[PDB]
C-alpha cells in the first residue's frame, strides 16, 4: 500500500500525533533528573540540606551572607 | 545458477499422487487454463503416450512430436523474451560486465518495474572512473556525465504482466488437436498387462478415466493410513 | 521578486494547535467508517487494528497476491509507434513549483563540468 | 476483487483537522498538560498503566 | 595564468581595475556582474559590453546577497570567488607587474615579522 | 590515478565552424521543504513525496539523451525519506571489458 | 568432483514389491542401484562394469530417422541402436545439442527522441570530448598550483615554529644564570616549620 | 522435508489448509480460554522435545 | 509495531534517538562537574557528599563512551546506511539487530536505577582495583551494565562482518571503517570480559587476585588492552563519515582511496599493541616503556596520511556551491579540531612529558577535543548529511551558522583552559582545588553553561 511505502509514514508525511514527540522529550527530561534528584537526596541525607551555600565548608567573614 | 540451492526431488519429477483425479477434464482443458500441476501432468501423460508408441514415431513430424511432449518450437519473439528472462535471473547473483555502451548499442538494463538503480564505472583501464550511481527510469536514453556511456532500460512487460516462462509458453504456443483418450487406453494395454505395469502413469491415468478404483490393485494403491 | 507570494494562496494559516481539534469535538482515535478506509483512522493515520492488532505479517487477513500463473499486475510503458519504430516515452516528474511551491524561473546557471580530478 | 467509488461524501460537515496554528517556543508548556488532563485517550492510558 | 599559457579556448577578460569595487547591495535583489571588464557601469553589466551582447563567450554573472550590506566586488575579472572579491585582484596585478608585487610582499612580510617578533620575543 | 577519459585530436574536430559548448542549465530548479496539501490524505501525500525526488530528475541534452542525477554512493539513490524496502531489484554495477564472443554478433 | 562423488539424488530399487525401508525392520533385503547393481557389490567394481541402454527394437526405426535428419546426431543414435551407449555417451549427446537463448536488439523499443535530436548526436559527442580535454588539462594546472601553495604553509609554519625556538634558546641561557648569578636564588634561607 | 531432499505434499493428503490455518481474526473467541492455554502449551513442542533429551544426563550428574 | 520492528533503518533511528536521550543525562552530569569546579569551596555538592562527585565523573565517562557516542557512531549511522552502501536489501541478521538495541536500553535502565537505589560512590570509568572491589553494590550494578553492553557490541560486530559475504557492490571507505572497528571489537571484547569477570570474582566470589601477592597492575594491562582499541573503535566510524561528506559535498572523488583504507587497517593493528601508554607511571621496565612509546608515536603516520588526504578533498572545490551548510562546516571543523587533539596526544605519548601530565586536566582536554568535540561533531555532520534520507524535521540546524560558530567558540572556552591547568598542575577526578587555579577553572565553567544554552536554540 502507498501508506506503507515509507517507514514512519505518519511522521514523514507530517500527520503524526504530537504526543509522540512529547513523550520523547519527557523521556529525555526524566533521564536528566537521574543526575539532579539523587544529588539533592544525597546532600540532605549526609548534611540535612538539599544544596550547599557557596563556601559554607570554609571559614567565612562575620558579615558573610 | 550459482545463486540457486540444490535441486529438489520435485525438480526432476512429481509424485503420481499429485496427478489430478479428473483426467478426462484435464486432457480437455486449454493450456491457458491449466495450472502448474495440471500442466505438468497434461504434458507427461500426452508426451509419454506418444513416446511409448514406437510404431507411430517415425511417421510423426517434429512439429507434432514437440507438441505432444509439450516443447515450444522456438521463434525470434519467444527467443528474445526467454533470453532476457534468463539474463535477468543470471544478474540476480552475478556481476554485470560487458562492452562499453554507445548510442548504437546502449547498455541493456533489464527490469520488471519502471526503474532500476545502475552504476557506471567508465571504460577499461585508465578510462575506468569511480562508481556513479543513477536511477535508470524507462523511456530515457541515459548518458553518463563523466564518460558519456549510454544506458537504456529494458522492461520485461507484456499485457499487464511481466515476462515468465509460463507467460511465453501461453502467448506463443497453440493447442493442437484435442487429446484422444483412445490413445491413452491403447498405449495402456500395450505396456500394462497381466499384473505387469510398464507405464505406471498410464495405469493411474486410465484408472481415473474409469472412475478411480477400477483397475486391479488400484483400490489398494489409493488406500492410505495417515 | 518575492517567490513566497506566488504560492501564498496554497498556504492557509492553521486553526488548531498541532492540527487537530480536541478529541471531544472530534474523535480522531476511532477507525474511519468510510468505505475503503477501514485501515485508516478518522484523521487519516493508520489504525492500530491494521498495523498492530491484526497485522498481516502475524497471519491475519491472509491473502496471497500472486495468482495461479505466478503473475502480478504490472503497468506498461507509454508506447508510441512512429517512423517505423516503437518508442517509449518516459514519465517526466511534475514541475517543482507544484511539489515545492516556488515558481521555476530565474534559475541560476550551473554548467555541466566533468569531475574535478587531480592530474600529473 | 472489490469495487470502490472515486470519492465519498461524509455525513458531517466539521473540518476537524488541518494545518498547525502558528506556535511559539513555550506553546508546549500548556498544550502538553492540556492533552494529558483533557484528552480521553491520554488519561485512560495513564490510569490503566498506574493501576495495574 | 590558465587562460594565458595553459588553455586557449576559454574567454579571456580585460582587467577593469586591479582593485575591488565597493558597492551597497540589498537582500532579495539580483545583480549582474561584468565578466569582460569593458562595461562602463562597473562592476555591473551596462547593456553594451560583451557580456550584455553574449559575444565571444562572455555572459553576465548572476549574483544575489543573503543579507544587506557593503560587499567587495572583483575588478580584475579573474578572482576565484567572482563576482565577490577575495584578493585575486592583487594576485593578478603581481603577475602583470612582478617587480611591484615583490615590493608590497616584502613590506607586508616586514610588518608581520616585526609585530610577531616584538610581541613574542 | 584517474585523469578523465583520453581524447584523440580527431574527436575534437567540429563538423561546423559555429559549434560551441552547449549552454544547458544543470541547476534542477528552485526547491524548499516539500509542501503537502492539507486536502491530501496519507496515501496521496505519499504520492506527492514520490513525485518530488531529485534523484529521479535529469537534464536533456541537444541530442535527446539525458544526464541523470548521479552520486558517488548508492545512499542517494533511494527515495527520500528512505522507504521500508529499497533495493527490490538488485542495483547493477556495470563493469566494462574488451572481451567479446561470437554468439552476440550476426553477419 | 562434487560432494565426494555421491550424487545428491539417485535411484534405489527393491526386489520385494511391498518393501518399505521406513516401516519394515528386517535384515535380509539388499537394495539395488539405478542400473540394478546389488548394494553388496562395491562402487569401485560396479562402476568399471560397462552398462548400456537397451531400447525395445521397435524404436530402432525412430532412432534411425533422427540420425538421418541430423547427421551430427547419427553417431550417438547408432550407439543407442547397437546397445553401445553408456550414461556418459548419453550425457555427451545431451550437452552437444544444447544452444543458448538469443536476444535481438532490433526488437527493443527505444526511448523517444525526435528526428531533430537524433541529428545532433555528433555535436553532443564533440562537446563531451572537449569537456574531457579541458578536465584533464585542468588537473595538471590545479595540482601544480595547490601543491605549490602548500609550501607557503610549510614556510609559515617554519617561521612561527622558529619564534618558539628563539624563546626556548633564551630560556636556557636564563636558566644557566639562575644558580650562578640570580639574587632570587637563596641558600641557607628556608628553615623547617616543625609539626603544628 | 520441504527442502532439496524432498518436495511438496500432494493435495490428497494436505491437512493444514493455510486459508483456515491463517486468518486469525477473532481466533481467541473461536478457541476460548482453555483453547488459548492449549495453544500456548502446544506452541512449545520444540522446547519440550529438547527438555526430554536434555534432562536425563543432568539427572545423572545430580 | 514499535519494539518488534526488525527494519535495519528503523533500528538505526532508534540508536540515534536513544543516544540523545541518554546524552541528556550525560550532559547534565557534565554541567554538575563544571558548576562544582567554578570556584574553590563547595558549590552544589556537600563535603559530606563528596562520594556523589566521584560517582558523577564515573557515570559521565561510562555513559558518554559506551551508551552515547558508541551507540551513535557505531550503531546509529552504521545500521541506517551500511546496507544501502552495500546495495543489499537489508542487514544480514535481522533478529540480532533488534535485540542489540533492546539490550542497550535495558543496560541503561539498570545503570540509572542503580543511581537511585544504591549508595552513590565512584571509582572512575576505568574501575581500577582495589578501589573498585572494596566499594558498594553500585559497582556490581555498573559491572552488569558493561557486560550486558559488551554482548550487544559483539553481536552487532558479527552483524557487520557478515556484510562481506553479501555485499553486491564495492567496499567503500566507510564500509571499511565499520568492518575494521568490528574486527577490533571481536578481538578486544573477549579480553575485557575476562578481566571484568575477575573484578566480579573479587567483589562477589571472595577471589584474591587484587590483594597482596596478586598484582593489581594486571587489571590495568587487560583493561587497557581493550581501553585503547576502544578509543579507535569510537573514532574510526567518525573517520569513515568524514570521508563521505567531503567527497559528496565537494563533488570530488576520494583521493588515495586505497591509502585511506590501508591507513584505517594500520591504525587498528597499531592501536591493538600500544595500550601501555596508559600505564607509564606505574613503574614498567625501561625497555617496555621505550617499546610502547616508540609504537605509540608510529600511529601518527597512518593518522597523518588520512588528514592530508581529507584536506585535498576540500581544496579546489567549486566556489559557486554554497559552503555554509552545517554538515560541511562540521566536517571541516573536524580536521581543525582533530589535529589539536592528536598533537596533544603525541605530546603526552613521550613518557617523560607524561610523568608531569598524567592524571591532570591536560589529559581531559586531550580526549575531549577528540571525542566531546570531534566525535560529536562528526556524528552531527553525518546525521545532517542524511537529513533528507532520514527525514527528520522540526529543528533549525541544516543552515545555522550561528549554532556552528557559538558551539566552536564555547567548546574551546571549556577545554583550552584545561590544557593550561595541566602545567599548573590541577589533578583529575578532584572537586576541590587550590585558590590559584580558580581563574582557568572559572573560564571553562562559563564555557560549559554557554554551550548548554546553545543546545536549546536548535529547536
Ligand atoms: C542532545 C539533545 C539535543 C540534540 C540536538 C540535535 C538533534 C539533531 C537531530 C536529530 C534527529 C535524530 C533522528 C530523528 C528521527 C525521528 C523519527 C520519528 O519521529 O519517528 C516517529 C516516532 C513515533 O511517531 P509515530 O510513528 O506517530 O508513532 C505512533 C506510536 O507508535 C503510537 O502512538 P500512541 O499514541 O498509541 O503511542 C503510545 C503512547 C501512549 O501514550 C500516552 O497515552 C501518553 C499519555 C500522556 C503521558 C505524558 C507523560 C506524563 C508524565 C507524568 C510525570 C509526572 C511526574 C510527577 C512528579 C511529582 C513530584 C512530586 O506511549 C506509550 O504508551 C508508551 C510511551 C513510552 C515512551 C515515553 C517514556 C517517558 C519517560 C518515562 C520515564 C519513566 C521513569 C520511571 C522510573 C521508575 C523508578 C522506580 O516519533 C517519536 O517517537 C517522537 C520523536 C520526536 C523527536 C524526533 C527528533 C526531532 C529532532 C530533534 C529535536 C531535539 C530533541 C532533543 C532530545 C530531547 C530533549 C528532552
Ligand atoms: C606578504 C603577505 C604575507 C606576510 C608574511 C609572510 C611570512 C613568510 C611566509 C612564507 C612566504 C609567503 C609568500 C607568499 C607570496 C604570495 C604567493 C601567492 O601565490 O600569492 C597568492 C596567494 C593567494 O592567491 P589566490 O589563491 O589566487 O587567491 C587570492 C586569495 O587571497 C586566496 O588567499 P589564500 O587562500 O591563500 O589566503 C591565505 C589563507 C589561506 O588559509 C586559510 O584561510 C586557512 C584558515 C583555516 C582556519 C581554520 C580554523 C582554525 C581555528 C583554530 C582554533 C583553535 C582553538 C583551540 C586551540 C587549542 C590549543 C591547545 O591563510 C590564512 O588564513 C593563514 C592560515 C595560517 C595557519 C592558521 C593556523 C595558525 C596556528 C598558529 C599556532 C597555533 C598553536 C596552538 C594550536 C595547536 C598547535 C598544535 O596568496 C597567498 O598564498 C597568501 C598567503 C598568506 C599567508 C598569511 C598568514 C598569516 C597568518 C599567520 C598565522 C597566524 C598567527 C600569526 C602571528
Ligand atoms: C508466582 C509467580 C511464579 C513465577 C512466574 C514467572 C513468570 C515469568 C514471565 C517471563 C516473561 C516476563 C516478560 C514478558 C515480556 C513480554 C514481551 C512480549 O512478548 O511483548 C509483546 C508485546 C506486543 O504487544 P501487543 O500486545 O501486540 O500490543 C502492544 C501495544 O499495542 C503497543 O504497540 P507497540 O508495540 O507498537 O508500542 C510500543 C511503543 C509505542 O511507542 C510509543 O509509545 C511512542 C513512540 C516512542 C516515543 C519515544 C520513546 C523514547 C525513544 C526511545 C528510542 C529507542 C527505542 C528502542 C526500541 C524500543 C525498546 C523498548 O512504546 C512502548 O511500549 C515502549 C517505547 C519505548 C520505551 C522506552 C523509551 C526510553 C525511555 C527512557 C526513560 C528514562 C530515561 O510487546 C510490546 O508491545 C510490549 C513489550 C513490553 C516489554 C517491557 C520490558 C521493560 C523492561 C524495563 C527494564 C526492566 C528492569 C527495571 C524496571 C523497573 C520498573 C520500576
Ligand atoms: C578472502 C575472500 O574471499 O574474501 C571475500 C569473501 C566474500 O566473498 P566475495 O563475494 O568475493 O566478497 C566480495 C567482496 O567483499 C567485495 O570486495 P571488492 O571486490 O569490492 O574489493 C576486492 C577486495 C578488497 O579487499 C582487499 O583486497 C583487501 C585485502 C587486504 C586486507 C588487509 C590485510 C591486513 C593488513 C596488512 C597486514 C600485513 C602484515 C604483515 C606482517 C609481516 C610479518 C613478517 O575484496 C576483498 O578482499 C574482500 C574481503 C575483505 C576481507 C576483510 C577481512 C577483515 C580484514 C582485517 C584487516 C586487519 C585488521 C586488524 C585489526 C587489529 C588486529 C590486531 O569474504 C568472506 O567470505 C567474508 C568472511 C568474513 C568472516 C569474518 C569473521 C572471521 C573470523
Ligand atoms: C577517540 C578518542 C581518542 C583518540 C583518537 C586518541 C588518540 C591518541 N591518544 Fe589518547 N586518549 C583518549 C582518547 C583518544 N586518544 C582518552 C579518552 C584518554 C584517557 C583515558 C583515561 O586515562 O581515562 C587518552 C589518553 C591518552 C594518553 C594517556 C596520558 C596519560 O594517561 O597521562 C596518551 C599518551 O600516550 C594518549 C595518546 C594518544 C595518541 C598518541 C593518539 C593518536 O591517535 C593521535 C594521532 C593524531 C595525530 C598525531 C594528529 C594527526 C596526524 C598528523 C597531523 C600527522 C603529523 C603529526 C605528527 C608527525 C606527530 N592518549
Ligand atoms: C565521548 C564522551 C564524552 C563527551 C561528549 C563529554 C562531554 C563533556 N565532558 Fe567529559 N568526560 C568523558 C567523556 C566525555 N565527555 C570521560 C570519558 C571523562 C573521564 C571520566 C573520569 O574521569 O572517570 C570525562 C571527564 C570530564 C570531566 C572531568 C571530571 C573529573 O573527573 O574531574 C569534565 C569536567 O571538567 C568533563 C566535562 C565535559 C563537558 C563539559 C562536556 C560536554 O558537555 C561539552 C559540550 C558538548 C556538548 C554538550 C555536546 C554533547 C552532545 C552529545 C554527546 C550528544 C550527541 C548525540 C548525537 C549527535 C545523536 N568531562
Ligand atoms: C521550557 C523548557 C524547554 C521545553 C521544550 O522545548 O519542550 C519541547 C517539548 C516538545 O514539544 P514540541 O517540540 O512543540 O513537540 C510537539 C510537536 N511539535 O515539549 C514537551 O515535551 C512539553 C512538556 C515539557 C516538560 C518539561 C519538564
Ligand atoms: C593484538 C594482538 C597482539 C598483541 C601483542 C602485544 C605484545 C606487546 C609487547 C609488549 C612488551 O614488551 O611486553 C611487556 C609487557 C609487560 O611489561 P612489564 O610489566 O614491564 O614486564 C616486563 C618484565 N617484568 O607485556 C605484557 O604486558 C604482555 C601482555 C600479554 C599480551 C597478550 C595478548 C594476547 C592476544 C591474543
Ligand atoms: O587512549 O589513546
Ligand atoms: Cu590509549
Ligand atoms: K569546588
Ligand atoms: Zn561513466
Ligand atoms: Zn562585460
Ligand atoms: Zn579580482
Amino acid at each position: 500500500n502507498l501508506e506503507d511505502h515509507f517507514d514512519l509514514a505518519e511522521y514523514m508525511m507530517k500527520m503524526h500525533n504530537p504526543m509522540s514527540e512529547y513523550l520523547y522529550w519527557i523521556a529525555g527530561f526524566v533521564s536528566g533528573l537521574h543526575g539532579i534528584l539523587p544529588l539533592l537526596h544525597s546532600n540532605y541525607y549526609f548534611s540535612g540540606m538539599f544544596l550547599p551555600r557557596d563556601n559554607d565548608n570554609t571559614q567565612l567573614c562575620d558579615d558573610s551572607w | 545458477y550459482r545463486h540457486w540451492h540444490r535441486m529438489s526431488e520435485d525438480d526432476w519429477a512429481l509424485p503420481l499422487d499429485s496427478m489430478p483425479e479428473d483426467v478426462k477434464t484435464l486432457m480437455a482443458t486449454p493450456q491457458t487454463e491449466r495450472g502448474f500441476v495440471e500442466d505438468y501432468w497434461y504434458n507427461r501423460i500426452r508426451g509419454e503416450a506418444t513416446l511409448l508408441d514406437p510404431e507411430a514415431l517415425p511417421s510423426k513430424s517434429y512439429i507434432a512430436l514437440a507438441r505432444d511432449m509439450g516443447l515450444q518450437i522456438v521463434d525470434e519473439p519467444s527467443s528474445h523474451m526467454m533470453g532476457l528472462i534468463e539474463l535477468y535471473e543470471y544478474l540476480r547473483g552475478a556481476s554485470f560486465v560487458g562492452p562499453f555502451g554507445t548510442i548504437e548499442n546502449p547498455v541493456l538494463v533489464p527490469a520488471v518495474g519502471q526503474e532500476r538503480v545502475v552504476a557506471c564505472t567508465g571504460g577499461v583501464g585508465d578510462e575506468e572512473h569511480f562508481t556513479l550511481w543513477f536511477r535508470c527510469r524507462e523511456g530515457f536514453m541515459y548518458r553518463c556525465g563523466e564518460c558519456d556511456q549510454i544506458f537504456m532500460l529494458v522492461r520485461l512487460y507484456y499485457e499487464d504482466r511481466y515476462w515468465t516462462q509460463t507467460l511465453v509458453r501461453d502467448t506463443f504456443m497453440s493447442d493442437g488437436d484435442m487429446f484422444d483418450l483412445k490413445t491413452l487406453e491403447r498405449v495402456h494395454k500395450m505396456w500394462n498387462k497381466d499384473e505387469m505395469v510398464r507405464w505406471e502413469v498410464g495405469y493411474w491415468a486410465q484408472d481415473y478415466v474409469l472412475g478411480k478404483g477400477v483397475l486391479p490393485g488400484m483400490v489398494e494403491e489409493h488406500t492410505r493410513v495417515n | 521578486k518575492s517567490y513566497y507570494d506566488d504560492f501564498k494562496d496554497r498556504l492557509k494559516p492553521g486553526k488548531y494547535t498541532q492540527g487537530r481539534c480536541p478529541q471531544s469535538e472530534g474523535d480522531y482515535r476511532q477507525e474511519s467508517k468510510t468505505i475503503g478506509r477501514e485501515h485508516l483512522n478518522d484523521d487519516g493515520t493508520r489504525s492500530k487494528r491494521y498495523t498492530v492488532k491484526e497485522a498481516d505479517a502475524l497471519g491475519y487477513h491472509y491473502h496471497p497476491p500472486i495468482d495461479k500463473k505466478g503473475q502480478v499486475y504490472v503497468k506498461g510503458p507509454n508506447t508510441v509507434i512512429e517512423r517505423g519504430q516503437t518508442w517509449i516515452k518516459g514519465y517526466e516528474l511534475p514541475s517543482m513549483e507544484y511539489t515545492y511551491g516556488p515558481k521555476q524561473e530565474d534559475i541560476p546557471f550551473y554548467p555541466r563540468v566533468k569531475l574535478n580530478v587531480w592530474g600529473n | 476483487g472489490r469495487e470502490l467509488p472515486e470519492y465519498v461524501v461524509l455525513p458531517h460537515n466539521q473540518q476537524r483537522y488541518g494545518r498547525d496554528k502558528s506556535y511559539s517556543y513555550f506553546t508546549c508548556l500548556w498544550h502538553f498538560p492540556k492533552m494529558v488532563f483533557t484528552e480521553k485517550w491520554c488519561y485512560t492510558n495513564i490510569m490503566w498503566f498506574v493501576f495495574w | 595564468t590558465w587562460t594565458e599559457i595553459w588553455w586557449e579556448h576559454d574567454p579571456t577578460p580585460k582587467v577593469a581595475q586591479y582593485r575591488p569595487y565597493v558597492c551597497t547591495v540589498e537582500s532579495g535583489k539580483v545583480y549582474w556582474w561584468c565578466a569582460c571588464g569593458e562595461s562602463k557601469t562597473q562592476p555591473w553589466v551596462d547593456g553594451h559590453c560583451k557580456c550584455s551582447k553574449r559575444e565571444g563567450g562572455f555572459r553576465p554573472r548572476r549574483w544575489e546577497p543573503e543579507h544587506d550590506g557593503v560587499r567587495l566586488f572583483c575588478g580584475c575579472k579573474s578572482c576565484f570567488s567572482s563576482p565577490t572579491w577575495n584578493g585575486g585582484c592583487f594576485t593578478k596585478w603581481m603577475q602583470s607587474n612582478p617587480a611591484g608585487g615583490m615590493l608590497y610582499c616584502f613590506a607586508a612580510a616586514f610588518g608581520f615579522g616585526t609585530l610577531t617578533v616584538y610581541r613574542k620575543f | 590515478i584517474y585523469e578523465g577519459q583520453t581524447v584523440q585530436e580527431s574527436e575534437l574536430i567540429p563538423q561546423e565552424d559555429d559549434w560551441v559548448i552547449e549552454e544547458t542549465n544543470f541547476c534542477l530548479g528552485r526547491n524548499c521543504y516539500v509542501r503537502f496539501r492539507e486536502e491530501d490524505d496519507l496515501a496521496r501525500r505519499a504520492l506527492h513525496q514520490m513525485d518530488s525526488q531529485l534523484n529521479k530528475m535529469h537534464t536533456r541534452l541537444r541530442d535527446g539523451t539525458v544526464i541523470p542525477y548521479m552520486s558517488f554512493h548508492p545512499d542517494e539513490m533511494v527515495d527520500r525519506p528512505a522507504p521500508i524496502h529499497t533495493f527490490s531489484e538488485k542495483p547493477l554495477l556495470k563493469w566494462t571489458w574488451d572481451e567479446t564472443y561470437e554468439e552476440a554478433y550476426d553477419d | 568432483a562434487y560432494n565426494g562423488g555421491y550424487p545428491f539424488h539417485y535411484v534405489v530399487q527393491y526386489d520385494d514389491p511391498n518393501y518399505d525401508c521406513e516401516a519394515d525392520f528386517e535384515f535380509e533385503e539388499i537394495p539395488r542401484d539405478e542400473f540394478g547393481v546389488p548394494a553388496h557389490i562395491p562402487p569401485e567394481l560396479s562402476t568399471q562394469i560397462r552398462h548400456t541402454y537397451y531400447v525395445p527394437p521397435q524404436y530402432y526405426p525412430f532412432l534411425k530417422k533422427l540420425g538421418e535428419d541430423t547427421p551430427e546426431l547419427k553417431p550417438y543414435t547408432d550407439k543407442l541402436i547397437m546397445g553401445d551407449m553408456t550414461y556418459d555417451d548419453y550425457e555427451e549427446m545431451f550437452y552437444k545439442f544444447a544452444k543458448p537463448l538469443k536476444i535481438y536488439r532490433s526488437r527493443l523499443p527505444l526511448p523517444y527522441r525526435t528526428d531533430e535530436e537524433i541529428s545532433q548526436e555528433k555535436y553532443v559527442n564533440w562537446c563531451g570530448r572537449w569537456y574531457s580535454y579541458r578536465q584533464r588539462l585542468q588537473g595538471d594546472y590545479y595540482s601544480r598550483h595547490y601543491f605549490r601553495d602548500w609550501l607557503i604553509g610549510v614556510m609559515l609554519g617554519m617561521y612561527l615554529g622558529n619564534l618558539c625556538v628563539q624563546q626556548h634558546r633564551q630560556y636556557r641561557v636564563d636558566m644557566k644564570l639562575f644558580y650562578l648569578e640570580a639574587p632570587e636564588h637563596k641558600i641557607n634561607w628556608v628553615k623547617p616549620r616543625g609539626d603544628l | 522435508w520441504p527442502l532439496w531432499c524432498g518436495g511438496g505434499v500432494p493435495d490428497k493428503f494436505i491437512k493444514i489448509d493455510p486459508d483456515v490455518h491463517f486468518n486469525l481474526q477473532g481466533y481467541r473467541e473461536r478457541i476460548g480460554w482453555y483453547g488459548f492455554f492449549t495453544a500456548f502449551l502446544q506452541a512449545n513442542y520444540h522446547a519440550f522435545v529438547y527438555f526430554v533429551r536434555f534432562i536425563p544426563i543432568n539427572i545423572a550428574i545430580f | 509495531f514499535y519494539i518488534l520492528v526488525n527494519n535495519n533503518k528503523r533500528i538505526g533511528i532508534y540508536y540515534i534517538k536513544l543516544s540523545i536521550i541518554i546524552g541528556i543525562l550525560g550532559i547534565v552530569l557534565s554541567y554538575i562537574i563544571r558548576v562544582e569546579l567554578y570556584n574553590s569551596g563547595n558549590r552544589i555538592i556537600k563535603y559530606d557528599n563528596v562520594n556523589y562527585y566521584n560517582m558523577v565523573i564515573t557515570l559521565h565517562g561510562l555513559l558518554m563512551i559506551f551508551y552515547i557516542i558508541m551507540p551513535g557512531l557505531y550503531g546509529g549511522i552504521p545500521l541506517y546506511i551500511l546496507p544501502i552502501l552495500s546495495v543489499i536489501t537489508d542487514i544480514v541478521l535481522p533478529r540480532i539487530n533488534n535485540i542489540s538495541i533492546i539490550i542497550v536500553l535495558i543496560s541503561y535502565i539498570v545503570v540509572i536505577n542503580s543511581i537511585v537505589i544504591e549508595y552513590n560512590i565512584g571509582t572512575g570509568w576505568t574501575l581500577y582495583p582495589p578501589l573498585s572491589i572494596i566499594g558498594t553494590v553500585i559497582v556490581n550494578m555498573i559491572l552488569y551494565g558493561l557486560i550486558i553492553i559488551g554482548i550487544s557490541s559483539i553481536i552487532s560486530a558479527i552483524n557487520f562482518m557478515n556484510i562481506l559475504i553479501v555485499i553486491d557492490g564495492i567496499i567503500y571507505v566507510y564500509i571499511w571503517s565499520i568492518i575494521i572497528t568490528s574486527v577490533l571489537l571481536i578481538i578486544s571484547l573477549p579480553i575485557l570480559n575476562g578481566i571484568l569477570l575477575m573484578i566480579l570474582s573479587d567483589i562477589y566470589f571472595n577471589s584474591i587476585y587484587f590483594i597482596l601477592n596478586g598484582d593489581v597492575v594486571l587489571y590495568q594491562h587487560l583493561f587497557w588492552y581493550f581501553g585503547h582499541p576502544e578509543v579507535y573503535i569510537l573514532i574510526l566510524p567518525a573517520f569513515g563519515i568524514i570521508s563521505i561528506i567531503l567527497s559528496v559535498l565537494n563533488n570530488k572523488i576520494i583521493f588515495g582511496m586505497k591509502s585511506m583504507i590501508l591507513a584505517i587497517i594500520m591504525i587498528s593493528i597499531l592501536g591493538s599493541i600500544v595500550w601501555a601508554h596508559h600505564i607509564y607511571t606505574v613503574g614498567l621496565e625501561l625497555d617496555t616503556k621505550i617499546y610502547f612509546n616508540n609504537l605509540t608515536l608510529i600511529i601518527s603516520i597512518p593518522t597523518g596520511n588520512k588528514i592530508y588526504n581529507w584536506i585535498i578533498l576540500y581544496i579546489g572545490s567549486y566556489n559557486i556551491l554554497y559552503n555554509g551548510y552545517q554538515s560541511l562546516i562540521f566536517s571541516i571543523m573536524f580536521i581543525i579540531i582533530f589535529i589539536i587533539g592528536g598533537i596533544t596526544g603525541i605530546i603526552i605519548s613521550i613518557d617523560i612529558i607524561d610523568i608531569g601530565l598524567h592524571d591532570t586536566y591536560y589529559i581531559v582536554s586531550h580526549f575531549h577535543y577528540i571525542l566531546s568535540i570531534g566525535a560529536v561533531i562528526s556524528l552531527l555532520a553525518g546525521i545532517l548529511l542524511l537529513k533528507d534520507i532520514i527525514g527528520y524535521y522540526n529543528v533549525i540546524i541544516k543552515i545555522n551558522k550561528y549554532f556552528g560558530l557559538l558551539l566552536f567558540i564555547n567548546i574551546n572556552i571549556i577545554f583550552t583552559p584545561q590544557f593550561i591547568i595541566g602545567f599548573n598542575v590541577m589533578p583529575r577526578r578532584i572537586l576541590e582545588y587550590s585558590d590559584n587555579i580558580i581563574v582557568w577553572n572559572l573560564i571553562s565553567s562559563i564555557g560549559s553553561i554557554s554551550t548548554i544554552l546553545i543546545l536549546l536554540s536548535i529547536f
